[PDB]
């Protein structure tokens, strides 16, 4: 991106795609860093009762 | 669901204007000047290199690079010599051997890491209980010499001490994944 | 237009101090572009960062002078930053 | 950005019209101010050499309806 | 013809090939212009053109290169 | 300045520039390691830039990049093309295969090490040793370069 | 017959390929490759190692295919453990395995092409690569090499951030495939270099073993991603690429269809993933979680045994076929009730397509040669292992 | 003389270059397909020749004589490279 | 002062030639998402002087089975033609005008394919003979309908020398007539610089020929000659063909524009070369015998008879 319109247009039709609506570099677009804290869950087995390994 | 590639759903029969079309697209090349249209388009797309000394490829937190060894905040080596962190290492790398330290409590006298030996698969660092083998981000230890890369306790806790910082903050980003 | 290009040219040639400025960034960074100082370690490495640019080159690090005794005007390498900011210069964290 | 690209195709242009330019001016200046004369067939090359004898020795010299 | 068709879409270098060698072969026989070449020619003149003796028993030779008498390239002029 | 140890100095490091300017490297493109520079050679961390070669016979070969294991059976071949490369050469050992055995160290049919087979001169460390981080390498190659004082010892010799 | 070896260091070699060429002049008359310039001892390393320390040495064995090799590993051990990964990791290893079958393709495309004479192609490809290498570098902290798919489930949950990633690479990927799609599938070049060179007919692909690309390129309809569907290849629709002919063009052909089709089965996992567990619940087959090993008594002794003894998986022995990239990978482990395995001949798709060099290079030039071994995506680490 | 002078220089400069270059730094491979080619080649290349003097020619007062000459000697060897063609020759 | 001249023409091109290597490294990167080398010097500049010096430096190595001249011969005879072929050419006024300028550059070009067939015998290893054999092939098929190509031209020219084109093109580019040739000419023009489409001579993949054993300096000298070349022969286009405007009263305009021209038909030999893959070596002849050569014989006749019949007979001298 951050191409004057002349280019792009060249670009664009050079390639005879508009390539400026899906550029391979990425602009802030990709996930943000830090995304949030992850609480992930706690899958079966985990019951405390009538979870007898025997049975599984 | 299979899907036929390069097979012609039927015999079109050449009609002049189709025959000069093709015999056009042979005469003057036309495909061959579509190919060059692309790469003349490509050629006004801004590059997609980094420059590498003054910036750098992203790794995210969970990137293994280079082996530590953490200690406590109040400086107590964490590792407590349990071996498993060289009972599960698939490439024999870590060489521990330990003994009861004078306080009486369990240390390592020797730990080597052989990162020659080491495939950087990280579970040393999901095996460990004290969590004191860490993978440390840094990727850049490359050595004039072999010997270098072998590392023994020492190495790994200078290590540990220059990276804990972002160690630390590594481990505190990824660890309710684990 | 092309006059824009030109003009935002102009801005980073004369943004890296004078010409001695620009030829110091010209010759040994490579790069004549201007960003937005994000910090100075005691080392003496300068980060900065453009979000405008691509992922790739929107974070940056000039390198210092001379680290730890060895001038480092040409030879610069990239370890020299500090492990604290090595994150911050691998996108690790996003925060200075 | 491909600009870079051109600082090396200028080097490359500034030195492929040297040449030409330069050809074309150690000609008028040996010559005379007046080009190198083509002697593609030997008429040519006897009307040059006439000149030649007509004055000095060299027929970049020219003598004129006043001789 | 089909062929020729097919052939005009396919080995479509051959047909071209062909049909310039013939209309090569053809534009000379017929054209306007054909005859000037072996005049124009012929009319450019090389070696210096030798003068005859005046017999005076010829009135086709001109006396004189600019007379009213002898070859013309109007021809060539206004070609 | 003036002196004869003025001269020899300022002249390798034009000797010195040229060789570390221009590192045309030969990868011989054992196991995995080859993958992870061609990422190298690709976009994102172009080699070239820096002067490197994507592709150079072994003898217009000024560096030999060994990626991967170096089996029993090519070992013979890395010590010919080794060899046969041009003099002035430097070898650049990239994955823990390479520079030592890594996993398949104690297999009957890997050498622990081109070390063994070839001199090395820069050791990348990583199963599949980063690209930036074989850059970091050849980069840490150039300073070696840098450092070499042939003409000075000739003179001094 | 002037016998001439393309020796490994040429870069059509693969870094490790002896094709002793017989030149009948330029036409090459016999081709007797000699492989093993890459055996590592993969198989024989094994029997000294637990279940979970070998998965490494899988992802090793096709280095351009890593995790799609570590799913054949994964299912046989889980079908000696008669245990099933979780919901959400079976969508995990369907999203990583069409990664990977985009990263493979890019790989074979671009590289036939670099030996052919192409450049740019892999370029382009090879930037949209190390997007993809970041995936898995931020799922399991390796850009290859990861280890993330585990004997049993997968190890590490997915970062908060990656299926939207996943989204705008899939997004704007198909325009890159069209891209080379435009430089190199109607090029008289390619098309001349391409058509009509190792054409193998469909019994002979059966009979030589071919079973991939090769297998469906000349027609024959095979995908064990269909046929007998692993994980959840069940619930995720897609098209085999099948060729008509079986040229290198027709194989290349199906390569770029299925890197197409591989967009089509990404945008489904992204689409429907399940909230649940990444790795199964039963502490005996999967490690207990960093917390309960660090606050409850059962799961350090878990921990402990798991990562210093093993799964002890009951004794029996498995084929277990996944299509990777290349073609049927499959493992055949055969178990002793000891945590350690007994045997494991891991099939190469690759080990049956270079033996058929020979065959289908017949009547072949120097040239095509290059063009044969590129259209069989050969890696040596799998033939070698 | 003119062009004695440029040429000795351009062999100077290269002798310069090898030798600086080699001073500063202190068997049945056959194919009738490719002895064809050399002929054909040299069929074409005598052909060349007999068609090289065609610019002053085209001056000749003739005209058609010269024309007719031409355009047989060019269709001849035509149908020289069309049995080529026909025959295996060409097909390598 | 002839030496001057000399000295004007010879400098300068093999400065060009060194950038031209830098700029084939910087456009083929642009097109490949990269920005090529700029980090040694600035943008690049000083990157075609760093690896001639680490060339140079480089020890040359005599293979043991190798003979010392038929070797060291080869890349003088390719530097030397190389950069001789830019004695005589129009720009617009040439240092050696010859008559006969167009025959000189057709034999200085014939005579390069010995280089390849010396080198190839003097190296003595399978790889390289294999390589010099299909390659001499290669050069001289692609002289046979280059130089019937030229007699098209010459034809409609009046001479074979390269300075009349100057004055055939004051109104029009040999272009718009004759076309069909130039295409003809370029594609044979990328044949002769063994450039990409056509480079089977030294295929990397298929033998990684011509310079196997060459190293440092000697392959230094042929490569400086290919790329001399590969700019002389576009040159050869942009007088031939694209005859750029001329005016007495100022010769450098001719000079600008041969300039401008000439960097656009060298850029776009750069061009092809990212954008195509490279031809079979039978592929690369069957269309020069069987799809360009008939066109060339038979354009040729259509070349002596628009002359005749159109009574344009080109004027001599
Ligand atoms: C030559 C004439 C000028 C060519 C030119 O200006 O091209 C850029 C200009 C903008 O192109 P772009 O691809 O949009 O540039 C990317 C950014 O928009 C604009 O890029 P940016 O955002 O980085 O803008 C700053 C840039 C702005 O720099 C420029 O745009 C001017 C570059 C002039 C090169 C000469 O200045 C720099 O970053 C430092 C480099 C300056 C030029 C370095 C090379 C100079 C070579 C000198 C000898 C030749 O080109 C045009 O306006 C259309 C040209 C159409 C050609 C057909
Ligand atoms: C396999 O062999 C190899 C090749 O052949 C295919 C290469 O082309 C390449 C690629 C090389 C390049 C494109 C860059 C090389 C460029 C040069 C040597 C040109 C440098 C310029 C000069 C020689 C200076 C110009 C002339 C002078 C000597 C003085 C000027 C007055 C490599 C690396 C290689 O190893
Ligand atoms: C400004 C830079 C312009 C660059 C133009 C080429 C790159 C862009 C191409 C865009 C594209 O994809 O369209 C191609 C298009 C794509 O067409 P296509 O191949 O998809 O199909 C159209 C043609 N039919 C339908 C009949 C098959 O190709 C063409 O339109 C035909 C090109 C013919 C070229 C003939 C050879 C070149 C010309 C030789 C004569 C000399 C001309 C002047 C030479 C220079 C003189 C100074
Ligand atoms: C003419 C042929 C080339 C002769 C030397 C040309 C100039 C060399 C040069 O400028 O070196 C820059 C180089 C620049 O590279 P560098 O060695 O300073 O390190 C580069 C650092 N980064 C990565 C940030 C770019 O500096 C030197 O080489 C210093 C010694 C030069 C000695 C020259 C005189 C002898
Ligand atoms: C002067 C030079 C003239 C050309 C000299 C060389 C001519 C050589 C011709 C050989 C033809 C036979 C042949 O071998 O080619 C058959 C062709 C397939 O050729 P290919 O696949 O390359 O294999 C070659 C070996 N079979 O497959 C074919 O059948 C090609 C058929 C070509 C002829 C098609 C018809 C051409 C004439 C069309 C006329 C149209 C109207 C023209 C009007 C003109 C008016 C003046
Ligand atoms: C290296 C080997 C190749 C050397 C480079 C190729 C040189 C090719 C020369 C071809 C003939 C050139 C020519 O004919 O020009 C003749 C010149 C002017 O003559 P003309 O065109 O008729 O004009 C008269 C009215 N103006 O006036 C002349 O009479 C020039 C006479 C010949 C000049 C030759 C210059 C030296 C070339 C030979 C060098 C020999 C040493 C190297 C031997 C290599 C052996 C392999
Ligand atoms: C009266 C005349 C009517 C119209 C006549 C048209 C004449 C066209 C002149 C060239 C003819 C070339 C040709 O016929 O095609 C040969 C080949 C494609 O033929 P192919 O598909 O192999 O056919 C097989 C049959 N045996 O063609 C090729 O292989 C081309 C390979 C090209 C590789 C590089 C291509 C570069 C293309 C861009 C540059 C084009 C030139 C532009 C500049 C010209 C000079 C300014
Ligand atoms: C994609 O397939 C392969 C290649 O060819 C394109 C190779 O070049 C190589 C090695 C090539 C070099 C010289 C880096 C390997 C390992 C490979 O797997
Ligand atoms: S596991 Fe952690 S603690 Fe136990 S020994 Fe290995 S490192 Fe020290
Ligand atoms: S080091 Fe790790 S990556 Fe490099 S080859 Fe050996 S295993 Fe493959």
């Amino acid at each position: 991106a951050s191409a004057t319109r002349v280019i792009q247009k060249l670009r664009n039709w050079a390639s005879g795609q508009d390539l400026q609506a899906k550029l391979q570099l990425r602009y802030q677009e990709i996930a943000k860093r830090t995304q949030p804290p992850p609480k992930l869950p706690v899958g079966p087995s985990h019951k405390l009762s009538n979870n007898y390994y025997c049975t599984r | 669901t299979y899907k036929y590639v390069n097979k012609k759903e039927q015999e079109s029969e050449v009609d002049m204007k189709s025959a000069t079309d093709n015999a056009a697209r042979i005469l003057m090349w036309t495909e061959l000047i579509r190919g060059l249209g692309m790469t003349l388009s490509y050629l006004f797309r801004e590059p997609a290199t980094i420059n590498y000394p003054f910036e750098k490829g992203p790794l995210s937190p969970r990137f293994r690079g280079e082996h530590a060894l953490r200690r406590y905040p109040s400086g107590e080596e964490r590792c407590i010599a349990c071996k498993l962190c060289e009972a599960i290492c698939p490439a024999q790398a870590i060489t521990i051997e330990a003994e009861p330290r004078a306080d009486g409590s369990r240390r390592t006298t020797r730990y080597d890491i052989d990162m020659t030996k080491c495939i950087y698969c990280g579970f040393c660092q999901e095996a460990c209980p004290v969590d004191a083998i860490v993978e440390g981000p840094n990727f850049e230890f490359s050595t004039e010499t072999h010997e270098e890369l072998l590392y023994n306790k020492e190495k790994l806790l200078n290590n540990g001490d220059k990276w804990e910082a972002e160690i630390a903050a590594n481990i505190q980003a990824d660890y309710l994944y684990r | 237009e092309l006059v824009e290009v030109l003009k935002r040219g102009v801005q980073q040639v004369t943004g890296h101090g004078g010409l001695r400025g620009l030829l110091r960034v010209f010759f040994r960074a490579n790069d004549i572009r201007i960003g937005t100082l994000v910090g100075e370690d005691k080392y003496g490495n300068k980060y900065y960062e453009d979000n405008k640019q691509f992922f790739g080159r929107h974070r940056w690090v000039i390198y210092t002078t001379e680290m730890n005794g060895k001038n480092t005007f040409w030879d610069v390498d990239g370890s020299m930053v500090p492990p604290e900011w090595h994150r911050w210069l691998h996108c690790m964290t996003d925060d200075p | 950005m491909w600009f870079e690209i051109l600082p090396g195709l200028a080097i490359m242009g500034v030195c492929l019209v040297i040449p030409g330019v330069s050809t074309a001016y150690i000609h008028k200046f040996t010559n005379g101010g007046k080009e190198k004369r083509v002697a593609r067939v030997q008429y040519q090359w006897y009307l040059m050499e006439r000149d030649r004898r007509i004055s000095g020795v060299n027929r970049y010299y020219v003598s004129k309806g006043l001789e | 013809s089909a062929f020729l068709k097919n052939a005009w879409a396919k080995e479509p270098v051959l047909v071209v090939s062909f049909s310039v060698w013939g209309l090569a072969i053809i534009m000379p026989m017929i054209s306007p212009y054909t005859k000037y070449a072996s005049m124009i020619n012929k009319a450019t003149p090389y070696n210096y053109p030798v003068p005859v003796r005046d017999d005076g028993n010829m009135p086709d030779v001109p006396s004189h290169p600019q007379d009213p008498l002898g070859p013309s390239l109007d021809w060539l002029k206004n070609l | 300045r003036s002196r004869a140890e003025y001269v020899v100095t300022k002249l390798d490091d034009l000797i010195n520039w040229a060789r570390r300017s221009s590192l045309w490297p030969m990868t011989f493109g054992l196991a995995c390691c080859a993958v992870e520079m061609m990422h190298m050679a690709a976009p994102r961390y172009d080699m070239d830039r820096f002067g490197v070669v994507f592709r150079a016979s072994p003898r217009q070969a000024d560096v030999m990049i060994v990626a991967g294991t170096l089996t029993n059976k090519m070992a013979p071949a890395l010590r010919k093309v080794y060899d046969q490369m041009p003099e002035p050469r430097y070898v650049v050992s990239m994955g823990s295969c390479a520079n030592g055995g890594g996993y398949y160290h104690y297999s009957y049919s890997v050498v622990r090490g081109c070390d063994r087979i070839v001199p090395v001169d820069i050791y990348v460390p990583g199963c599949p040793p980063t690209a930036e981080a074989l850059l970091y390498g050849i980069l840490q190659l150039q300073r070696k370069i840098k450092r070499e004082q042939k003409l000075k010892i000739w003179y001094r010799r | 017959n002037m016998t001439l070896n393309f020796g490994p260091q040429h870069p059509a070699a693969h870094g490790v390929l002896r094709l002793v060429l017989e030149l009948s002049g330029e036409m090459v008359r016999k081709c007797d490759p000699h492989i093993g310039l890459l055996h590592r001892g993969t198989e024989k390393l094994i029997e000294y190692k637990t279940y979970l320390q070998a998965l490494p040495y899988f992802d090793r064995l096709d280095y351009v295919s890593m995790m799609c090799n570590e799913q054949a590993y994964s299912i046989a051990v889980e079908k000696l453990l008669n245990i099933q990964p979780p919901p959400r990791a079976q969508w995990i290893r369907v999203l990583f395995g069409e990664i990977t079958r985009i990263l493979n393709h890019i790989m074979a495309v671009t590289t036939h092409a670099l030996d052919i004479g192409a450049m740019t192609p892999f370029f382009w490809m090879f930037e949209e690569r190390e997007k993809m290498f970041e995936f898995y570098e931020r799922v399991s902290g390796a850009r290859m090499h990861a280890a993330y798919i585990r004997p049993g489930g997968v190890h590490q949950d997915l970062p908060l951030g990656l299926l939207d990633d996943i989204y705008e690479f899939s997004k704007n990927f198909s325009l890159r495939i069209d891209e080379v799609e435009e430089m190199l599938t109607n090029n008289r070049i390619w098309r001349n270099r391409t058509v009509d060179i190792g054409v193998v007919t469909a019994e002979d692909a059966l009979n030589y073993g071919f079973s991939g690309v090769m297998l469906r390129g000349s027609g024959i309809q095979w995908d064990l991603r269909k046929t007998q569907p692993y994980d959840v290849y069940d619930q995720v629709e897609f098209d085999v690429p099948i060729g008509s002919r079986g040229d290198c063009y027709d194989r290349y052909l199906c390569r770029v269809e299925e890197m197409r089709q591989s967009l089509r089965i990404i945008e489904q996992c992204l689409n429907k993933m399940p909230p649940g567990e990444i790795k199964v619940d039963d502490a005996k087959v999967s490690p207990p979680k960093r917390a309960e090993m660090k606050t409850s008594m059962e799961s350090l002794i878990h921990h402990f045994k798991l990562y210093t003894e093993g799964y002890q998986v009951p004794p029996g022995a498995t084929y277990t076929a996944i299509e990777a990239p290349k073609g049927e990978f499959g493992v055949y482990l055969v178990s002793d009730g000891s945590s350690r395995p007994y045997r494991c001949k891991i099939k190469a798709p690759g080990f049956a397509h270079l033996a058929g060099l020979d065959k289908m290079s017949k009547g072949h030039m120097l040239a095509d040669v290059v063009a044969i071994i590129g259209t069989q995506d050969i890696v040596f680490g799998e033939i070698d292992r | 003389m003119n062009l004695y002078t440029v040429i000795f220089i351009n062999i100077l400069l290269s002798l310069t270059l090898i030798l600086v270059a080699f001073w500063l730094p202190q068997r049945l491979p056959f194919s009738m397909k490719f002895f064809l080619v050399a002929i054909t080649f040299l069929l074409f290349d005598l052909e060349i020749a007999l068609l090289l003097p065609l610019p002053w020619a085209i001056q000749t007062i003739k005209t058609s004589t010269m024309m007719i000459m031409a355009f047989i000697l060019v269709t001849i060897l035509s149908l020289g490279l069309a049995y080529e063609w026909t025959q295996k020759g060409l097909e390598w | 002062m002839f030496f001057i001249n000399i000295l004007t023409l010879l400098v300068p091109i093999l400065i060009a030639m060194a950038f031209l290597t830098l700029v084939e490294r910087k456009i083929l990167g642009y097109m490949q998402l990269r920005k090529g080398p700029n980090i040694v010097g600035p943008y690049g500049i000083l990157q075609p002087f760093a690896d001639a010096m680490k060339l140079f430096m480089k020890e040359p190595m005599r293979p043991l089975t190798t003979s010392m001249s038929l070797f060291i011969i080869a890349p003088t005879l390719s530097l030397t033609l190389a950069l001789s072929l830019w004695v005589p050419l129009p720009m617009p006024h040439p240092l050696i005008n010859l008559n006969l300028g167009i025959l000189f550059i057709l034999a200085t070009s014939s005579l390069s394919v010995y280089s390849i067939l010396w080198s190839g015998w003097a190296s003595n290893s399978k790889y390289s003979l294999f390589g010099a054999l299909r390659a001499v092939a290669q050069t001289i098929s692609y002289e046979v309908t280059m130089a019937i190509i030229l007699l098209s031209v010459l034809l409609m020219n009046g001479s074979y020398s390269l300075q009349t084109l100057i004055t055939t093109q004051e109104h029009m580019w040999l272009l718009l007539p004759a076309w069909p040739m130039a295409m003809m000419w370029f594609i044979s023009t990328l044949a002769e610089t063994n450039r990409a489409p056509f480079d089977l001579t030294e295929g990397e993949s298929e033998l990684v020929g011509f310079n196997v054993e060459y190293a440092a300096g000697p392959f230094a000298l042929f490569f400086m000659a290919e790329y001399t070349n590969i700019i002389l022969m576009n040159a050869l286009t942009t007088i031939i063909f694209l005859g750029p405007l001329y005016y007495i009263n100022l010769p450098e305009l001719y000079s600008t524009n041969f300039m401008m021209e000439a960097l656009l038909l060298s850029s776009t030999f750069l061009w092809i070369r990212a954008s195509y893959p490279r031809f079979r070596y039978d592929q690369l002849m069957h269309l020069l015998w069987k799809n360009f050569l008939p066109l060339t014989l038979a354009l040729c006749m259509w070349h002596i008879s628009l002359p005749i019949f159109t009574a344009g007979v080109p004027p001599y001298m």
